[PDB]
């Protein structure tokens, strides 16, 4: 009793160019065997690769004939096995305590963008294998620099000094040097990061830029072009620069009129009101840089071209989002949005039908994050105090509500705390999904970090 | 559902660190924002999602109504304490140095039934700009929707019980003085410009064109609770203490349409969606809101249709207490909750 077997796979640096054609014994044969198989010196001579499979968008957990069995498919026929790499679990590492809730969280490395940005043309330091940072924002209207040994190496000017005068919502690493923010005081303030021979630090802010009327809650950034992007309340999003070089004066009705030293006061060389609710999120095209993406509580997504004021585009989905982010898969990119609805919905902003939908969180979705390494997945994590992890190669047909549907491969839940009802104490405000690994900040004041 | 939908089905958020019960929840004109009245005397603002809060203050003894006004140029924060009325401007993330300028002009503008003065030093230093006492203990707040003229309520206060502000002369008048018995609360009209006044009894209608009785309505119970109007202004719905639940239509008759007990504790609180959505929510002394689907096609000839949604849960009954206050979001499907926890619920 033995079945032939075909592999397939969307793995762009794994494939047997003839041999996808094997008969396999189908007796007590599950992922492990298929995995040795695939591993063999006569397939893909990796030799020490974790693999799943997917059959019809669908996961094997069971052995491969009771798979047959089961479905009463006959034995003989050949079955179509897709093979992913298997995702190493991240398990629970360690814990940066604040003093209040973690609204923001980002990483410097040598693979994050800020690193790439910053090794090129430096005028900033490609960072080492040795030296990481990791930067969070805090309601306190504190940002921290830390190690990646958890350690904090600065933290930025209090108060009067020049820092946020409120909360702080949202932060990022534009390069090594500088570093930008956003938060309850309208203002988005960029600052210059310096680090002494024993490690301590200086955040210097460069500018404050006050273009919104309105809280800003979301913050994204590109090192090399030096832009900013901001979503509001206000339901606008701003399109900022970061160098005091060519900045618009300020409105000057929007400034305070503390008061220790002065820093440059500028205004956004763009600013455009192109929501009914107020914008949740703003992002750059991953490939283009001059295209952009909103989301926002008026349901929808907007592709927002930078060069002109012009939006080209607007797609309007089932439920407020409150988040959004794009993976590349194709010169266009796919967008995957974050609902108050509790679930994700994939979005093809190109010439409206729902890809897929990731469900099975309990709460509202605020972040979400691609994975550095296969971009089939992405983690998103949510305010009922949970971080999952999806595989966009897993996909079900919907059931009572619709189309197709992705459950989540991976679960991380707070080590702080059964799961607390709502999200009391333990919402997750910001995930960032670095090589480091899945760094969450949230309610419970601390920034956990999960790898394998 | 079919087509029911949205509802709301879980709740989501949890606002923390009000100590004794909250009695109020206001949500924000501009949906950004929730507003809580305290038993502690604390008037506290929130960020809607995160369940943040941005600010509180301490008026002094406990907050009995907190109420916005329902104008998007404002962002002007109104709350009933013991006898006192108290307007204010909220620190806010929303709130710019123009918009505050603007509601400060409002509040301003226009410098005995009511006594309008500045609440003095400390109050005025956080945010509060105004302040009108009456001689009865205020229970109801209710605004005119182009927010000009705000009426309070006074259960206690003999006939000068409601009473009628105008904030553009700083005006307190006790029209149509006249009524059959106790004040619970009022409303004003959504589309004309009537007035509504709910005794224990039953529930009157004025017209403030002729500055007398229109309409009276008995919704048939031993003590009402409280009610609300429909934005097409048509119909209405009543809540009581007897546990039941009154659907009027204003058109077809003026005694209850249809009635609806799902609770086995009285009901504190009813409240439509206001903004174009077929939902409302009632509030019951069991930990549970009983959300309803109800439409009014609003072209008559055939009646409005009422089926219950959802049965929400979670709120915890204490000291013999349960859901005090309902709120709806100006736009999406989510309701806010005030219980006697000394917690807001968000729910979506
Ligand atoms: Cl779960
Ligand atoms: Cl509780």
């Amino acid at each position: 009793a033995q079945v032939k077997v075909i592999f397939t796979t969307t793995e762009p640096d794994l494939e047997l160019p003839e041999s996808k054609r094997q008969l396999l014994v189908p007796a007590d044969i599950r992922r492990y065997g298929l995995s040795r198989i695939l591993n063999s010196e006569s397939m893909l001579d990796t030799g020490s690769i974790p693999f799943d499979f997917l059959i019809n968008g669908s996961f094997l957990r069971s052995s491969l004939e009771d798979y047959l069995t089961s479905n009463g498919l006959s034995l003989e026929t050949t079955l179509t096995l897709q093979y992913v790499r298997s995702l190493i679990p991240p398990v629970y590492e360690a814990s940066f305590e604040h003093d209040d809730w973690v609204s923001a969280v980002d990483v410097l490395s040598a693979t994050s963008p800020a690193g790439r940005w910053s090794s090129a043309a430096n005028s900033s330091a490609a960072v080492q294998p040795g030296q990481e940072r990791v930067l969070s924002a805090s309601y306190d209207g504190l940002l921290r620099i830390w190690n990646a040994s958890g350690s904090v190496i600065a933290t930025s000017p209090s108060g009067s000094h020049g820092g946020h005068t409120a909360s702080i919502k949202a932060a990022k690493f534009l390069t090594s040097d500088r570093l930008a923010s956003a938060g309850m005081d309208r203002t988005v303030r960029v600052w210059k990061y310096t680090e002494s021979d024993h490690f301590t630090g200086e955040l210097k802010p460069t500018l404050e830029l006050y273009g919104h009327t309105g809280s800003v809650d979301w913050l994204d950034v590109d090192g090399h072009s030096k832009h900013i992007l901001t979503a509001s309340a206000d339901g606008a999003i701003g399109f900022w620069s970061a160098s005091k070089a060519s900045a618009p004066e300020p409105d000057a009705s929007l400034l305070p009129g503390t008061s220790s030293v002065s820093t440059a006061q500028r205004g956004p060389l763009g600013l455009w009101s192109i929501h009914t609710a107020p914008a949740t999120a703003a992002i750059f095209d991953p490939r283009d840089r001059t295209v952009a993406y909103s989301a926002s509580q008026d349901h929808t997504v907007r592709t927002l071209d930078l060069t002109t004021g012009q939006v080209v585009s607007t797609l309007t989905l089932t439920h407020p989002l409150l988040s959004l982010s794009a993976l590349t898969r194709t010169t266009s990119p796919l967008l995957a949005a974050g609902t108050s609805a509790r679930h994700i919905t994939m979005v093809d902003p190109r010439a409206t039908t729902s890809v897929m939908t990731l469900r099975g969180h309990a709460n509202k979705v605020v972040s979400l994050s691609p994975s550095p390494e296969n971009e089939y997945s992405l983690v998103s994590g949510s305010h009922d105090g949970t971080c999952r992890v999806w595989d966009l190669r897993s996909v079900r047909p919907a059931t009572k509500e619709e189309g197709g549907v992705s459950e989540p491969v991976y679960v991380i839940e707070r080590e702080s705390w059964k799961r607390p009802v709502a999200g009391d104490g333990c919402k997750v405000f910001s995930v960032v999904w670095d090589k480091l690994g899945i760094f969450s900040g949230g309610e419970d004041k601390k920034v956990q970090v999960n790898r394998g | 559902p079919d087509e029911l939908k949205p509802f709301p089905t879980v709740q989501q958020t949890i606002f923390r660190g009000h100590e004794g019960r909250v009695r109020s929840v206001a949500i924000d004109p501009t949906g950004v924002a929730l507003a809580t009245g305290g038993d502690d005397g604390t008037v506290r603002v929130w960020e809607l999602l995160t369940g943040r809060q941005v600010w509180s203050v301490k008026l002094n003894e406990a907050v009995n109504t907190v109420r916005w006004r329902p104008t998007k140029d404002t962002f002007i924060l109104a709350a009933a304490a013991g006898e006192d009325i108290f307007l204010m401007i909220p620190t806010h993330p929303s709130v710019t140095p123009a918009l505050d300028q603007a509601s400060r002009d409002i509040l301003n503008a226009g410098f005995p039934p009511g006594k309008w003065a500045r609440p003095g030093t400390r109050l005025e230093d956080e945010g509060v700009l105004l302040r009108i006492t009456v001689r009865s203990t205020i229970k109801a707040i209710s605004w005119h929707r182009r927010g000009d003229h705000f009426a309070t309520v006074s259960p206690s206060g003999q006939r000068s019980s409601v009473a009628i502000h105008t904030l553009s002369k700083h005006l307190t008048q006790i029209p149509f003085r006249k009524l059959n018995g106790l004040a619970q609360t009022a409303s004003f009209h959504p589309l004309r410009p009537l007035f509504f006044v709910a005794t224990q009894r039953s529930i009157r209608c004025y017209d403030l064109q002729k500055l007398e009785l229109v309409k009276i309505v008995q919704p048939g119970a031993k003590w009402i609770s409280s009610f609300d109007v429909h934005p097409g202004g048509d119909n209405l719905v009543v809540g009581s203490y007897d546990k039941r639940l009154l659907w009027h239509d204003l058109d077809l008759s003026n005694r209850p349409y249809k009635t609806m007990r799902f609770h086995t504790e009285a009901i504190r609180a009813v409240r439509f969606h206001k903004g174009g959505l077929p939902l409302f929510a009632d509030a019951s002394d069991d930990g549970s809101l009983q959300i309803f689907h109800g439409k009014v096609p609003n072209d008559q000839l055939e009646n409005p249709t009422i089926v219950p949604v959802k049965m929400l849960k979670g709120h915890k009954v204490v000291n013999k207490l349960g859901v005090l206050d309902i709120d709806w979001h100006p736009r999406e499907p989510w309701c806010v909750s005030a219980g006697a926890d000394g917690t807001a619920r968000l729910w979506m």
